[PDB]
RNA sequence: ACGGAGGGGUACCACCAGACGUGGAGUCUGCGGCUCAAUCUGACCCAACGCGCGCACCUCACCAGGCCCGGACGCGCGGAGGACCGACAGCCGGGCGCGCUUUCGCGAUCGCGCGGGCGGUGGUGCAUGGCCGCUCCCAGCCCGUGGCGCGAGCCGUCUGCUCCAUUGCGACAACGAGCGAGACCCCGGCCGCGGGCGCCGCGGGACGGCCCGCGCGAGCGGGAGGACGGCGGGGCGAUAGCAGGUCUGUGAUGCCCUCAGACGCCCUGGGCCGCACGCGCGCUACACUGGCGGGGCCAGCCGGCGCCCGCGAGGACGCGCGGAGCCCCCGCCGUGGCCGGGACCGCGGGCUGGAACGCCCCCGCGCACCAGGAAUGUCUUGUAGGCGCCCGCCCCCACCGCG
């Protein structure tokens, strides 16, 4: 029936994580989803020194990994959780994009 | 970027040889405009195609008050007497 | 207006799994040698996870009925301590072995200890990537034997598109008078139908 | 504290509704991490900064600075407009060189005339050209080299 | 390759013009030397010395002492008529059934030898892989055919003009390709669309394009209009090479040394901090362009708060809510090593931890230091300099490093 439920999206990859989303909406045009709040990156960072020894000019790596995600709450209890597996089903299979629903 | 690099020039100046009717000289809308279309050239990348058309007009203007060697231009109907 | 703990769960969830993962693509390459594994993936399904793998022969990773496979089922669930049956790995298949640099680099390093000389394995394999269609491979073996380079044709080694058109892999061979590091690297110019920069055609 | 580009201060919702309609005009100036936002409607003539008459704004010393694009031109004009700016962002010079944009860019907008427009922009641009246009140059990064953005830690040759 | 040989170029890791400094004191730290039982080791011009990511126990190799086999698997002999393994009580032992003194318990999970292992921050980085450093903040490197030489080799790959650039124009026994450079990727400044819990996704725009001078030429000088004008800051990084560093990062490893009084693993202590002295990167100051008190006030990487005790550091409760120094204003001090300076030292109150040698706050004492010789380092716009704020390793602690 009515659960006030919540979708969430989260990936690394800006290229799926941004077309999966227009297919979620296409799936949504009817049953009322709208859009999405996307969140500021959180960008992780990690330094290391290059050398395993330490010789040389002190020289540093610096690696990062943004985590991108996008909510599409809208749907809440306007959908029904019969649908709501239709909701997962339609959507496209991307191997790495997890997601999570919540009331 | 002053010195433009070698593909700039040759890639510029088969498109002035193969389009010469349609890229008016002076001007870096109307000759950006043409290297967009795909049947004359196509360019991958932005950057790059700016570039190339900034060369194409200096080379069609360069062209239009002295033809150069290497362009051809069938002018020979006012030089084939 | 927003509680910063509560998004950190699926942020901390999805990076769990990709860890969870790079420990599935070492037991591979310790264990599905057989099979030249080239790598895997991951996909959190309701009660499990949907790995599915890219070995050239499948057959070789699979048994009857797929009972090998069954068998390394089980074992990766009591090491993650999630419910067997609801795992359900996937077998998939390579077609242009000839562009990929793992398997290339595996066959040639069995075919090494095959007794066999550096220079026939190297020549076999740039001929069987040439031949797959690549634009240039380069073997280099280095150990007790210096380094001794071959190589055929053009390749880049610089810039943004070397990390997705030329993939490189790397091993290492234990040798009775040492060890013998050996690598190769192929550069593919027409990967997914990727245009590389500074690449131009004109018309008529 | 505030960030400048919070969706809170860009719409300032701050302000009642019944009151936010009223104002029509939207400015806008910055400096550097300084974001100034100023509402416009005709009034017998006045002007507030984050609360505060515009008068008692303390730089002190640059009150002229805050003020300039108001005595560069007559009081015929801005005792038609009364404005009510909110700025954030970072320092108090910033602030106040944002803050003296936005009125600039305001009154210049208010006017609804082209021609009479066009003449005050050159009136304003031939003193402080930096009246109108923003200025660009902003704070750079610092490599692990050295200790600064382009210093380098002190090398020993020997 | 070199040249105290010539000619073209080039760079704040070079200079001109300047700026800010170090070497003079006190102090944090590392490096040699001395000392001890040990003060564990690697590296020594550029290209060793806040670097091998914070040492009370572990970390940890080193010193004083002590538990255990945690000896797989095969072969030969023995063994439930009993192989091996634990223990209340009393002494010696830092303590432990560690050892001894009586006597109970357990039951093949094996015991002795021979083959054969696993393990080891133990050695050779001059046996090696991998990863970095340097040559290199470079602009250079080669292929097929052809030609010249008996040949090693040469031309291609430039004694011309341009570019920061083997970047380009124009020639030539050479013709035609390729790698590196560029293009490329991230970030920021302007604009548009869409969406929006939280400002975040997709695109336009700047190209030596316009005008004027020159130059065949590529390209140089000046002026505009514009958010931005001529390599804006970073990432990637060619060929060949070094006896550069790393066996003490690893189920990376060859050969040596150790393997039942152990270099295995573990436990209690100590040490790595010890100090007549030499110097390397830093921190605090030598004051009026200042010190103290009261008050007003604005940042970003990003971010957690209320009440009550306590001078303060801190402490007991309960919930989800929130940002600074410089600076400006008013007064005191008045050139006196003084109210500049806060090293050192004596009572005391707290925190972490099993355990303070560790760290904070309060009262008291108040060292050198009056701008630092020979010498030497760095720097061109939001830059130097000044001011503060978060992360890293972390039970506590940042004068360090990344931002």
């Amino acid at each position: 029936m009515h659960q006030k439920y919540t979708i969430i999206v989260v990936g690394k990859d800006l290229k799926l994580v941004e077309r999966y989303v227009k297919s979620i909406v296409k799936e949504g045009r009817a049953f009322g989803i709208s859009g999405p709040c996307r969140a500021p990156v959180r960008r992780l960072t990690i330094t290391t020194r290059k050398s395993p020894c330490g010789e040389g000019t002190n020289t540093w790596h610096r690696f990062e990994l943004r985590m991108y995600k996008r909510t599409f709450w809208v749907t809440c209890g306007g959908n029904d959780i019969s649908t709501i597996l239709s909701k997962t089903v339609v959507i496209p299979g991307i191997q790495v994009t997890v997601e999570v629903e919540e009331p | 970027g002053k010195v433009r690099t070698k593909t700039i020039k040759r890639a510029a100046r088969k498109i002035v040889e193969n389009n010469y009717e349609s890229l008016k000289p002076k001007d870096f809308q109307n000759n950006k405009a043409i290297c967009s279309k795909r049947n004359v050239a196509i360019i991958p990348s932005k950057r790059l195609r700016n570039k190339v058309a900034g060369y194409v007009t200096t080379l069609m203007n360069r062209v239009v008050k002295g033809p150069v060697h290497g362009i051809s231009l069938r002018l020979q109907e006012e030089e084939r007497e | 207006i927003v509680r910063r703990d509560e998004e950190n769960v699926y942020y901390s969830k999805y990076l769990n799994d990709c860890i969870m993962e790079a420990e599935l693509h070492e037991f591979f390459s310790r264990e599905l040698v057989d099979a030249g594994y080239a790598s895997c993936s991951l996909c959190r399904t309701i009660d499990s996870i949907c790995v599915i793998i890219q070995c050239a022969e499948p057959e070789v990773v699979m048994g009857d009925n797929h009972y090998r496979l069954h068998k390394i089922e089980y074992l990766l669930a009591g090491r993650f301590m999630c419910d067997p049956k609801n795992f359900n790995i996937w077998v998939d298949k390579i077609i242009k072995r000839g562009l990929s640099a793992e398997i290339m680099v595996d066959n040639l390093r069995a075919k090494l200890e095959e007794a066999m000389p550096i220079r026939r394995a190297a020549y076999s394999i740039i001929r069987t990537a040439m031949r797959a269609g690549a634009a240039g491979c380069e073997v280099i073996v280095a150990g007790k034997l210096r380094a001794n380079k071959f190589k055929e044709g053009c390749l880049i080694s610089t810039g943004h598109p070397k990390r997705i058109f030329l993939a490189e892999a790397t091993r290492h061979i234990k040798m009775r008078q040492g060890v013998i590091g050996v690598k190769v690297r192929i550069y593919n110019p027409n990967i997914r139908g990727a245009v590389m920069p500074d690449k131009i055609e004109i018309g008529a | 504290m505030a960030k400048g580009n919070r969706r809170d201060l860009l719409e300032r919702n701050d302000i009642e509704v019944r009151e936010r309609d009223k104002y029509t005009v939207h400015t806008l100036g910055k400096k550097k991490n300084s974001v100034a936002v100023a509402f416009v409607k005709a009034g017998k003539g006045d002007i507030l900064v984050n609360n505060v008459p515009l008068a008692l704004v303390r730089p002190e010393i640059l009150r002229t600075k805050v003020s300039e694009p108001i005595m560069i031109l007559g009081e015929s004009l801005f005792k038609g407009l009364d404005m009510n700016i909110k700025v954030a962002g970072g320092g108090h010079v910033s602030q106040i060189y944002a803050v003296r944009q936005a009125i600039s860019r305001g009154v210049l907008a208010s006017v609804k005339d082209e021609a009479a427009r066009s003449e005050l922009r050159a009136k304003l641009v031939s003193y402080d050209r930096q009246l109108v246009v923003s200025d660009p140059r902003r704070c750079e990064a610092k490599k692990f080299g050295g200790r600064g953005a382009r210093a380098r830690r002190q090398k020993s040759y020997r």
